[PDB]
């Protein structure tokens, strides 16, 4: 798709504007690069909410996912994007998917210590106990980074 | 511009667990994929 | 980081229980030596 491949472009630029005038003109919100992220897996990686909003509004899945089964959720919880966090999981983003290691966004944002991130997940039905592929919880995460804070929320 | 990249993470636990060497680890992810130059010989009396 | 010198992973005990580089040891940054220390009118100083 010659206007997928720009909203690709504009959705990772963060260019607001352009991603405007593409969904006017029916630009393919379900475009998919060679590794299977969709304009929204760009936005959400590289924190652009209100492109996230427009995607979401213009019928965006909100839980597409790669070729490793990672989904915009998964990237927004690991590169600590709250407000995307929130919005993602508002439209209906599963809280709880597994990508092809048994991660989970629960797991990531553990992982990189967003206490406000995990609150959120947790908030949502996170499976506080859902263990990747070597067994692990975002506890056991938690520990393992002797991260205190993050390590009393999970109890 | 910055592109996509396959990030793979080793577990340090699980290869202890196995007796799996990090160094064998290593060495065969890099030697497979990227190619490794191990020493010369001589082709019709030139190095290579 | 600190933190991630600290989980590097020694060993696996035979009860499965983890030993880390910071459960046997303090991790901070610190100078490459503590030999030459410099005040300047009486206060901590460095310089070339």
């Amino acid at each position: 798709s010659d206007l997928g491949k720009k909203l690709l472009e504009a959705a990772r630029a963060g260019r607001d504007d352009e991603v405007r005038i593409l969904m006017a003109n029916g630009a393919d919100v379900n475009a998919a690069d060679v590794v299977g992220w969709t304009p929204l897996h760009l936005a959400a990686y590289w924190g652009h909410l209100e492109i996230v909003e427009v995607l979401l509004k213009n019928g965006a899945d909100v839980n597409a996912y790669d070729t490793l089964g990672s989904t915009p959720l998964h990237l927004a919880a690991h590169f600590g994007h709250l407000e995307i966090v929130e919005v993602l999981l508002k439209n209906g983003a599963d809280v709880n998917a597994k990508d092809d290691n048994g991660i989970t966004p629960l797991h990531l944002a553990a992982n990189r210590g967003h206490l406000e991130i995990v609150e959120v997940l947790l908030k949502y039905g996170a499976d506080v106990n859902a263990q990747d592929k070597f067994g692990k919880t975002a506890f056991d995460i938690s520990i393992n980074n002797g991260n205190e804070d993050l390590a009393e929320i999970l109890q | 511009e910055d592109t996509p990249q396959f990030k793979i993470d080793i577990d340090q636990e699980k290869a202890q667990a196995l007796g799996v060497s990090i160094n064998d680890i290593n060495t065969t992810l890099g030697a497979a994929w990227g190619g490794s130059y191990v020493n010369d010989f001589i082709d019709r009396g030139r190095v290579k | 980081s600190t933190e991630e010198f600290g989980k590097i992973l020694l060993k696996v005990n035979q009860d499965g229980s983890r030993v880390l580089l910071r459960d046997v040891a303090k991790i901070e940054l610190g100078g490459e030596n503590y030999d030459i220390i410099a005040e300047f009118n009486g206060q901590p100083a460095s310089g070339l």
